[PDB]
């Protein structure tokens, strides 16, 4: 083992002097003779045997001169079937209370994305049980997917609704990271997992526990901890994905929450790094650094990573470099809006935003495309009058404009539907709505067999056998 | 023929004042751009030369 | 502020009158690294542009010379450098294989191959950022390229020589442009001994994925059109001067087609992630930016790239270059600097809009912001003829598009524009990866300007047309044969036409 | 002087002398590689070190490389040998026909013309095209904003007004391409060898003979970096200041744009790390452009008349560069697709057109009057158009139809025919003076011709001619 | 005094101080006189060039803060002096060019914080046919 001395300390950033044997970059070091375990990652090479890394914990209460020791590889965490059922940092440390991690092998969180000699799968489909999604974004097998959205649109609402309606019945691993989003919800999203069996944790008398079953491991970077952390914790959680995906050979889920954190990040010290900063104050390393994750997250001839990442779009801004850049590395995508969420209409997801690369007539046959297409088309119909009854009225519309207005209004209410963990918002309970129930409804209501029926019976239903049901209620309560 | 008639000219009244108020946003519009394309390129300079 | 001669290794030596100045201008010591960047001490005798290669085996490109240093951009990750490692100048500029062992191969922004298929044979090696044709030895646009889509074809054509862009929002069918560009040079290159009707093609992505660049080579594989082109990929994962070098890199690969009196078509894919790796590059190396943090010399990157782009004269070989650059612009704003840039440095115009894409338009091209330096003079007279009456009708539509909403109130001389614009728009929709041949597409419109369309039921426009072309393809191949040859539409052809059409009408029953 | 380059960073090069230090602005050739390059002095810096900006490309230079001092800036050859010619920056010919063999040479960067050295009197340029001579009449020593793409007919306006200038005043010309399309230059020269504007004669022994031609040429091409496409009208205008001051000629001078001359300006002071301006401009923008243009004017001996195309980014005229550069413009000449789809030609919207010579002084209180006269004539034909267009054009009153017909009969008028386009088209060129023209239209809108049809006007160049067209028309 | 386009930024940074000092002659000596700075806008955007070859740190459409100062010094030497000072005066007639009739911009704002008046042009009136264009509500004494 090498020896170091810090030199200098600059909020997250470290220099280190060592007098023989510089580190490699992106190597790991330890600092001795602090309060809890601090780890630096090397990031930059200055001269005179000088180099720069990323506190991992607080630089609060370090000391110039104070003593460093490499570790001769970067950031190593634990790995195998012990992680399962298990919290872990970004350095692999359990913050469960629950014990250590007896894992009989660790992986570099730093690895090379798999080459493109190693081709993806068939584009299998993904049956989520949300309506709006199985039609007109079908979500793939073996790729990554979106949902872009600003604040308060049902981001993690809508992970927690995937994670209910996939992660249980997926016979395979899973894994969550939770990237600068709140505590609140980590604690929720555990408490879950444990109450619906996706961790099964069993204390013994000697004190110690059994997670046995468990088929969930979950990565946490929160808010509280620094930068270097936020930005680590993404690879951390994809490396013990590839582990899975690579030795084990199973097929895999990964739920990513803010990844737009990793890009925030980046730029809390680019600037301290000495970078200079690009347009809108982010780093100009923010392409290589977001596609040199993403190339690892891809299906191979040994196994496969769904992967599912939320991105934290600022201002409802959909030109911001980071989601733009983002918007690339996708085989699905998601988008979601507050003009839509302002009518009540939950999950709010734009369907005129929305996009799939699974959508193709060849893959999904053309009962789905041209359904998906008509029904798209009667949206922006519909999109394309508002000034019209805004300035003039619905006195001035044809009856054919009307009567697709009507069409895109009970469209709209049908979409919607209500999930299972929004119980405590709505009171309501929670729907499965399967592919061929959504099909034959949205070509029901665009054939025109449910005119005779009104709007609100569609702003909660799974289908048109509740749809009618509602309709019946509301025209018996009227008499 | 009153009504129709006097619709014929509140329609052309109020195209002449949103020609009227879309020649002003558009004053405004191209201010404001230059405003951000400076205010950008004044942080992105105080960021070069704060090294 | 010290020079990386003034550190205190050195003038140890220097003070003790050590004079071991013998070590070459091929050799320098590492002094820093970070993000892709290495600066060295030495090598006084390196050139700009020049490789150079690592102790561990990689190697890079010395740009940013300087008094005291040498910058220089890694191919790769900064892993395998360390301080202290010692570099070795290659001698040679930067350079890629030309020759047709390239054709249906991928590559990457180097030429070392990624298909996983063996080697590549290559006789030439050619440089890869190098002077541009000058004015005498091109030639003026007179000759097509039948990008197989009805749209372009009559109103915004593309002509052998020409830098037509392809700018548009994300999710439009860029891509899908470019691939049926590519798919459509089958039937002209299968029915063809000789290597001069032919059209090669060139394919550079950068900044794109593996997943989706493997589903493109997989849809050329499905039509065997990878016999005749070839990809140049620059993903991600690959570093920002291979992402910067791909475009050039493929330049080059057309030059060999361009000088040898044959024909080619490149297609650079998100050339804004070329301008961002140049970015990426430039603000780490301290280069001095301008506005959204773009150095001052983008405008002559995509110049140097964009004007090799060329028709070259007969005592040349009258070989071209066609180029479609595709970009995404983040709310259709093109008045930005990349944007604004490009339009002013290519020969024309391809506006998608997303608008359009949802109303069953596909491909969502806007004729109205699209245009055609060129224009046609890009055109056989099959085409002319019927593409001057199409502008004005669709102008006129335009001009009374608003209407639509309201025409139950008008009067006649008013609803019959909306009618054949409407007629028209309905049929210049086309099916992904389904491209037609000129004259297919001839008669299409002359059935559709014609007037045969006016008193059909709009949705019954795709069964239509569908119809008429296996009716013409089983019946009446004479007359195709004659537009192909002669490339015009004679008064008896296109009496031949309007019979086949009439047989067609009487055959078949439609809705309206 | 000999130095040596010291550093290269893109387009800036850095070089060493030992003694006698070169002036900024003078030219250095560097020695050692093929692909001759030259690199323009800006800026020193200290230990016998400067500063220098390259006209062609920095890849594969070396440090230590060997540099020669000129001894002055880039000069540029002068003569009439540079009638029909092409030439670069550096002067050089890319026409392959030969080096330019002129007597003399004049540097690109030259001192304006003093207070002393310059023209109070005023005077319009006499082009020979109708609606200009009228509703914007040109000047001498003037410089004249022409707003127009193409599909509107401005090559052959270009054409046009060579040939008639250089006809009446004797004057030669010169076209500069600042940043222009290779094909949009080779497409102009053919034009010209077409259009009779160049003559390039082929000899017995191989060589050609460029006779008597009328326009100079000097294209700095796209591919070309920062530091020509921004010293490329400097070489065009010493090209032209020849002309004005030896041989006392009043020479025209065309510009491709003037906003790739800022774009490049602006881009060279990115490069040497100057601190951009609001909108990402150069802080030395309005110096520069009053640089070039205070040379573009009139003096004792002759005179450089300027037509500049612009072009607005995002319709924004408060932009600082067309905020600037309208400040130095005298006149302004828009194009329209609107009037070209007419059959109109040229294309010119006599509406947006403007001028500051059109006061009723340098003209006289009729021309003036006349011109005024067409303006409210005009748009009151306008509003008749956005009336009929809804109430139909039976709602008329007679006092309306004679302005419609009036409106019609002056706009097809003003149209007519080209020397330059009779290889095109067959019909003849024809030559209208001012005086005529205004005759034409004191007629016109007095009423007299209102028993003409309207076909007659579209074609002709005077009354007479329209006249007979009617005549033989009515047969 | 001539400072033109042509000539350097100091120069057109100069006249117009050249010319006050000029008019102070009269101030002082008993005699009245007027100065016509027909371009100062031209001398604030001379200033932000100097300012930025200097490397200062620019502000509002990247003029510096000194520019209130620059236009102050200059033109709070019009005045009329006193009985005992002579009696003398100086008065001044500063040009702005605006960009669409624009006031609300930031030195125009600047020189009529300065200004003991206002004299307002418009582009309608000079096209219709009223000149001189000046205007009545807005301006000023």
């Amino acid at each position: 083992t090498n020896h170091g001395r810090i030199t200098q300390v600059i909020g997250a950033v470290v220099d280190v002097h060592f007098d023989e044997q510089l580190p490699p970059i992106l190597n790991s070091l330890e600092v001795q003779g602090h309060t809890n375990r601090l780890v630096l990652e090397v990031a930059q090479h200055l001269g005179e045997n000088t180099v720069r890394t990323i506190a991992m914990d607080a630089t609060e209460g370090l000391v110039r001169g104070q003593k460093v020791v490499d570790t001769g590889a970067p950031i190593q965490v634990p790995v195998g079937v012990e992680t399962l059922g298990r919290i872990m940092n970004v350095i692999g440390e359990p913050v469960d209370e629950c014990g250590p991690v007896p894992a009989k092998k660790t992986y570099s969180i730093h690895r090379a994305a798999p080459l493109f000699a190693d081709q993806s799968t068939e584009p299998g489909l993904l049956q989520t049980g949300i309506k709006v999604v199985d039609l007109l974004a079908p979500y793939a097998k073996g790729g990554k997917i979106g949902l872009f959205g600003g604040a308060g649109v049902g981001k993690t609402v809508l992970i927690m609704e995937l994670i209910n309606n996939v992660a249980n019945k997926h016979g395979g691993f899973s894994v969550f990271a939770g990237v600068g989003e709140r505590t609140r919800e980590g604690n929720d999203l555990y408490h879950e997992m444990m109450t619906t069996g996706v961790i099964k944790r069993k204390k013994l008398e000697d004190g110690k526990f059994d997670f046995t079953g468990s088929k969930a491991a979950l990565v946490y970077g929160q808010m509280n901890e620094p930068p270097g952390a936020r930005a680590r914790v993404a690879l951390t959680a994809l490396s013990v994905a590839e582990y899975f995906r690579d030795e084990q050979g199973q097929d895999v889920l990964l739920f990513i929450d803010n990844i737009y954190r990793f890009t925030q990040a980046g730029s809390e010290v680019s600037a301290l790094l000495g970078r200079i900063p690009s347009a809108v104050g982010y780093q100009p390393t923010l392409a290589t650094d977001l596609g040199q994750l993403q190339e690892r997250i891809t299906t191979t001839k040994k196994g496969s990573i769904t992967s599912v990442q939320a991105v934290y779009v600022p201002a409802d801004d959909l030109t911001d470099p980071a989601p733009a850049t983002t918007f690339a590395h996708l085989d699905a995508t998601t988008v979601l809006s507050r003009q839509i969420a302002e009518l009540g209409i939950y999950p709010a997801v734009d369907p005129l935003d929305s996009t799939s690369r699974m959508l193709a007539p060849e893959i999904v046959g053309q009962e789905h495309y041209d359904t998906a297409r008509a029904t798209q088309k009667l949206l922006q119909d519909y999109k394309s009058l508002q000034d019209i009854i805004a300035i003039l009225g619905m006195d001035e519309l044809s009856e054919e404009d009307k009567l697709v207005v009507s069409r895109a209004r009970k469209i709209q209410r049908f979409l919607s539907q209500p999930f299972t963990v929004a119980e405590v918002f709505t009171g309501k309970p929670g729907r499965f709505v399967e592919l061929p129930e959504t099909i034959k409804s949205a070509q029901t209501i665009l054939r025109g067999e449910c005119d005779d029926l009104p709007e609100m019976a569609f702003y909660m239903c799974g289908g048109l056998e509740e749809v009618r049901s509602k309709a019946v209620k509301m025209a018996q309560e009227a008499a | 023929a009153s009504e129709q008639s006097a619709r014929m000219s509140a329609m052309d009244n109020a195209s002449t004042n949103a020609g009227e108020m879309i020649s002003s946003l558009t004053l405004r519009y191209n201010r404001a751009r230059q405003a951000k394309i400076t205010t950008e390129l004044v942080e992105i300079i105080s960021g070069a030369n704060a090294l | 502020k010290i020079s990386p001669s003034e550190m205190s290794r050195l003038l140890e030596e220097r003070i003790a009158g050590w004079k071991t100045q013998t070590s070459t201008e091929e050799v320098g010591r590492v002094v820093s690294v970070g993000d892709g960047i290495a600066r060295l001490f030495g090598l006084e005798g390196v050139q700009a542009g020049e490789l150079v290669e690592f102790q561990n085996g990689m190697t890079g490109m010395a740009l940013n010379l300087e008094t005291d240093n040498v910058g220089v951009v890694i191919f790769g990750d900064d892993r395998s450098v360390l301080e202290g490692d010692s570099v070795k100048r290659t001698g040679r500029i930067v350079d890629v294989p030309i020759g047709p062992g390239l054709l249906g191969r991928v590559v990457d922004a180097l030429g070392n191959p990624i298909d996983g298929k063996g080697p590549i044979p290559a006789k030439e090696r050619r440089r890869v950022e190098l002077k541009a044709p000058g004015i005498i030895p091109r030639k003026s646009v007179h000759e097509p390229m039948m990008t197989g889509l009805k749209c372009v074809d009559a109103l915004v054509p593309v002509g052998r020589g020409q830098r037509e862009l392809i700018i548009g929002d994300r999710q439009t069918g860029k891509t899908a442009v470019a691939v049926d560009a590519i798919i459509n040079q089958k039937e002209i290159n299968d029915s063809t001994d000789d290597e001069s009707k032919k059209l090669y093609c060139i394919y550079v992505a950068v900044g794109q994925k593996r997943s989706t660049v493997a589903q493109i080579v997989k849809a050329l594989e499905q039509r065997d059109a990878m016999k005749y082109t070839t990809v140049v990929a620059a993903t991600a994962s690959e570093a920002a001067p291979l992402q910067f070098l791909a475009p050039y890199s493929g330049c080059a690969m057309g030059e060999w087609f361009r000088d040898s009196g044959r024909h080619c078509v490149i297609i650079y894919d998100d050339l804004s992630k070329q301008a961002t790796a140049y970015r990426q590059m430039s603000l780490l190396l301290r280069r001095p930016p301008g506005r959204e943090a773009y150095p001052g010399d983008v405008f002559y990157l995509h110049s140097r790239l964009l004007e090799r782009a060329a028709k070259m004269g007969d005592k040349s070989g009258g070989g071209s270059l066609t180029a479609l650059p595709v970009i995404e612009t983040q709310a259709g704003d093109v008045s930005a600097y990349i944007p604004t840039n490009v339009i002013s440095i290519t020969d024309g115009q391809i506006f998608l809009e997303t608008e359009l894409f949802y109303k069953g338009i596909r491909p969502a091209i806007n004729v109205g912001l699209s245009v055609s330096r060129v224009g046609s003079a890009a055109q056989v007279k099959a085409m002319k003829q019927v593409a001057g009456t199409m502008k004005l009708e669709l102008a006129q539509y335009r001009e009374v598009a608003a209407f639509a909403q309201f025409g139950s109130d008008l009067d006649a001389s008013t609803r019959q524009l909306l009618t054949r614009g409407t007629a028209l728009t309905e049929l210049l929709k086309q099916r992904q990866y389904s491209p037609m041949k000129n004259s297919v597409q001839v008669c299409v419109l002359y059935c559709g300007v014609k007037g045969y369309l006016d008193p059909l039921d709009p949705k019954e426009i795709s069964r239509f047309e569908s119809l008429f072309i296996d009716y013409i393809n089983a019946n009446h191949q004479d007359i195709l044969k004659t537009i192909e040859t002669e490339k015009e539409l004679s008064e008896k052809t296109e009496a031949k036409l309007r019979a086949a059409v009439d047989e067609f009408v009487a055959m078949n029953e439609f809705k309206k």
